[PDB]
């Protein structure tokens, strides 16, 4: 539980010459469309003896149980990673790579660390790229958890998750073709097809300035371009 | 009186029609299809979706037989490895080998994400479609009505009492058995719940995946057990789901010949372009003349402000002319160049009336005829 | 070693069969389907039931008018009389004459038994088929498979390894619409979901029976008040449930014509004789013995001791025989008039095996066949 | 645990003088095939102060809600019913149609009776519609009613419910062709099909010792004999 302390757990690898140590983690989300990570594990973050915090945590040592305010002890997953939000049993942190969940004490001379192999992927719903949601972009649906402790335990949700925008998409109309001058600044996925009963079915990532010319058979047609929201023509002046 | 009339799912040129009535001058038919959704019913074979991988340590019993115990889990694999370390613990682990077993367990587990980051196979039964049918009556156009396809909700808005029946091409890539992802919909085959998958969606498969104990074919393949750490080692075929979802290069909602954006959970393709929409249409007595068609239309000229080259309604025009008597009289201009969108004008002895109009060609020359008399516009598109 | 043989679907009935291979001593092969089960997947339509008519007291406001208040009861019906009862009495004494006003309700509503006596509107799409497959390989004759019929997964179930290729519905007397009585089927069409109808099958409608989901129509008809007491009188045609329900001539399940006994929650068609069923089956090479070079049989004669014309397996006949070497051996008859049972033969030398075999004829002359003899054999039935 | 107790009510008919009566009924269920039926009463069996028993009843009597054990408070149909559970709110018994029940005293010389009217639908359902419940023979498609309370009504039941009968049909399996020598004591509904594929839809109700010659496939045939649910033979020759 969130109140309860860790506890030592089966995991014998550490990096050092010592491994007696807790974590071995109960459950993980992290087949989110966003880039954080939730673990419930012993090992606990978001647990002193106050008992829920957002900025202290607790832990077996390998045999001293006791909590700290988060210095030289970690969580990583095939990165560093720097939490977001403790909840007792809970850790939820930003980890861009995911897969693997490690959670480490890099202390002097019993210095334990356990890793457990996972499957945490971060992935599309749509077709736009996520891993590490930063503070600009168009927002777009993603799997997440609630970010503030409510002692109530977290588990996933759907929140909004920010990604990447790309520069004006240019458009040209001519008749019964549309041009479509794009200039990406990073990769978008350009998908079309026709908003008529002909079709441009066409996927490409792009990147940097190009043209791509697109017919339309008089009744325009729709592209998604990085997969935020569609810039979609219906005319035959397109 | 019902006129039954049959639109294109075009937005560029809207489908321009009149409804004659003996005694009458004809009714104001513009026909626009806003909005498809073809929606169908589906019964959900079984969910794929991201594992998240759960390795134990392995129950080794050194000098004596281990087998396989079943521990029920998506794509629990184990297999039983004699002869697991060499021989004492100046190579690593048990004084046996002969005798020492092991069994080298994992498996992979659902993620409670298995609800809102999975794919969803479907068995697909009949459906319905709706076309949201804009039927335009004078400058007044909203009618612009949805109607299910099996005759259980006609439209029955007054002025124009829309049934649809079943749209020509109705754009379902939600054929017989359908995995949709998320708006990204790939035609995959399936069983009910028969044969496994590697390598492509049924990785996992069984009728929810966001709980364990069900049945995989990620195609774990466990190797000897290495000698000098506790470890369970795997060679495998590729993940099937995550490798599925990666062969996106052409989904059905990205390449809809129609443009429509294909979206989840009845499964429905929204805003086509796709067909002709059948509409028995019931057309309001109150668009026709008075009793008899008694207007003259006299002393016409037409002049165009502006079009735009071939467009949805681009197409602004005055026709200047003299009427006489009352009725309601079409302004439209039966001419494939330019259908006028406006194909009524409330004659009341009415002298001016400006039209808006539709085209496909980049110069507007239409005949527009009002009650009795046409004239020729043009302008440049 | 794979044999593939195709089984008529008789319910009970072996089809016989030899199993010749060369190098090896033939094996008896019957495969009796003891069951086909098809199974289709059912879209409830709507519960359908024995409704029961309430009668409520009307509300009669004396001097003021009366509002029906509507209630979700299946075929709710109110009708608003005015001018009901004149001074005193008219079957309520009231003061005012025109004033007077009866609002007269009624209604159906399920009854009690309604889920359980109940007839079910079913939308049927293709299924699955189970088949309980009895295989007899050699002597013994229980090398038994349950094996899906349909397309899922072949039988590595029994010791004879049966696949199926792949038939979703081997007959369904279920059509796109399948009225069931309870437990019986009868093709009846009737429209989808909603309010129901007194003139089809579906009086009351919706997916569940509670009256309240429930719509029905069962065309009650409010009557003007009784006169000399206060009452809600009505008449009705016939509801189209009742119509239905008095159409009981020919269930399928008791005429189908293959035996099919329709069984209802998901519909489906047990015990059917429907079709014959493809059956790759693994006959290992353990009911043969290598050679028949020298698992030879010679100087064979047949004597039937006792037949039954028009019974099950009512033929009980001897082969005396000399082999050079022992074996097993069919002793399978091809022919129409008979055809053998236990269509296995001991190879041994003892001048009597006795074979069961099942016949149709009033002579039980076949040819009966071992491994490399074959006979005509005589009795009488 | 029963919410209602039992009153004295007008009865929706009784004599004329008389029908300012004592002991009533609310609504019955009849629509069974079975020979039971369960009542919701207004003088109630399966209450006494105490609530429920097997064997004892209460009413208003003209008097007060009190209880005596099964003696002044009688079911009929209009004939003697015998209850068989009683269950607080809901008492069952057996007056077959369930359209006509009547409670009544019977005390003195003069007859009192008050008679409730029902709503009931009884219906065909089965695969044939037969007589109520007797003691011989093989049931057919009913909807019994639970024998036994729960302390509150009883529940709704589908099943099968005896029927009387007479000899089953003398099978006689020769060439392709089964005769049915038959010895209805009774009307029997005769149903038939061939099992192999051969269709025979034939309904037929027959009575008295005749004869019914079928075509059989050589695969077997049910012929369905009235008062026995689907009755299936089979055969290499049938």
């Amino acid at each position: 539980y969130k109140l309860a302390r860790p506890y030592i757990a089966d995991c014998p690898n550490c990096g050092h010459s010592r491994c007696d140590s807790p974590i071995a983690i109960e459950e993980v989300r992290g087949d989110a469309h966003a880039g954080v990570i939730r673990i419930q594990t012993s090992a606990m973050f978001g647990l002193k003896t106050d008992g829920v915090d957002l900025a202290y945590m607790s832990f077996m040592n390998g045999k001293t149980q006791k909590s700290i305010k988060i210095d030289n002890l970690h969580v990583r997953t095939s990165a560093p990673c720097s939490l977001v939000s403790h909840h007792g049993y809970y850790i939820l942190a930003q980890c861009p790579p995911g897969d693997t969940v490690t959670v480490g004490f890099h202390d002097g001379p019993n210095r334990h660390t356990c890793t457990v192999a996972h499957k945490v992927e971060f992935r599309p719903v749509g077709r736009e790229k996520y891993r590490h949601p930063p503070e600009h972009g168009v927002e777009l649906p993603c799997n997440r958890y609630t970010h503030k402790r409510a002692d109530v335990p977290f588990v996933p949700v759907k929140a909004k998750c920010i990604a990447t925008l790309a520069p004006e998409p240019l458009v040209e109309h001519k008749h019964r073709t549309l041009i479509l001058h794009l200039h990406p600044d990073h990769p978008t996925l350009l998908t079309t097809r026709s908003l008529g009963s002909d079709a441009n079915p066409t996927r490409q990532w792009i990147e940097r300035p190009t043209t791509v010319n697109f017919t339309v058979t008089g009744e325009g047609l729709e592209y998604t371009w990085g997969n935020h929201p569609p810039k979609r023509v219906w005319a035959q002046e397109s | 009186y019902e006129h039954t009339a049959v639109m294109p799912n075009k937005v560029g040129i809207p489908y321009k029609a009149l409804v004659e009535r003996p005694g009458y001058a004809p009714v104001h038919l513009q026909i626009q299809l806003v909005n498809t959704r073809i929606i169908p019913s589906t019964n959900l074979e079984y969910i794929t979706c991201k594992y998240k991988t759960k390795v134990p340590s392995p129950v080794v019993k050194c000098c004596g037989a281990t087998q396989c115990t079943s521990k029920p889990h998506p794509d629990y694999q184990c297999q039983v490895f004699t002869g697991v370390y060499p021989f004492m613990w100046g190579g690593a682990y048990c004084f046996c080998d002969t005798e020492n077993t092991q069994m080298s367990e994992a498996y992979v587990e659902r993620s409670e994400e298995c609800s809102i980051d999975h794919a969803k196979a479907y068995k697909v039964h009949t459906g319905t479609v709706q076309a949201m049918v804009n039927i335009t009556y004078g400058s007044v156009s909203w009618r612009s009505a949805d109607v299910y396809v099996n005759g259980e909700t006609p439209a029955k808005i007054g002025d124009a009492k829309l049934i649809i029946g079943p749209l020509s091409s109705a754009w379902s890539p939600f054929d017989n058995k359908v995995v949709v992802y998320g708006h990204e919909v790939y035609n995959y085959d399936f069983p009910e719940y028969g044969t496994g998958k590697a390598g492509s969606f049924g990785d996992l498969q069984s009728r929810t995946s966001t709980s364990n104990d069900l049945y995989a074919n990620t195609n774990l393949k466990l190797q000897r057990p290495q000698a000098g750490i506790v470890h369970t080692p795997f060679t495998q075929a590729p993940s099937g789901f995550e490798r599925w979802k990666r062969d996106k290069g052409a989904p059905l909602n990205d390449v809809a010949p129609f443009g429509c954006s294909i979206a989840l959970e009845p499964l429905r393709a929204e805003n086509c372009a796709v067909g002709s929409i059948p509409i028995s249409i019931d057309i309001p007595d109150a668009a026709f003349t008075r009793i008899s068609e008694t207007p003259t239309v006299s002393d016409l000229e037409c002049k165009i402000t502006e079009c735009t080259y071939a467009s949805d309604f681009g197409g602004i025009a005055t026709v200047a002319y003299k009427s006489s008597k009352a009725g309601n009289c079409p302004i439209h201009s039966p001419s494939g160049v330019a259908v006028i969108k406006e194909n009524d004008v409330t004659l009341a002895e009415s002298g001016s009336f400006t039209f808006h109009f539709s085209t496909a060609n980049i110069h507007p020359a239409f005949k527009l005829q009002v009650c009795t008399s046409a004239v020729t516009c043009k302008g440049d598109c």
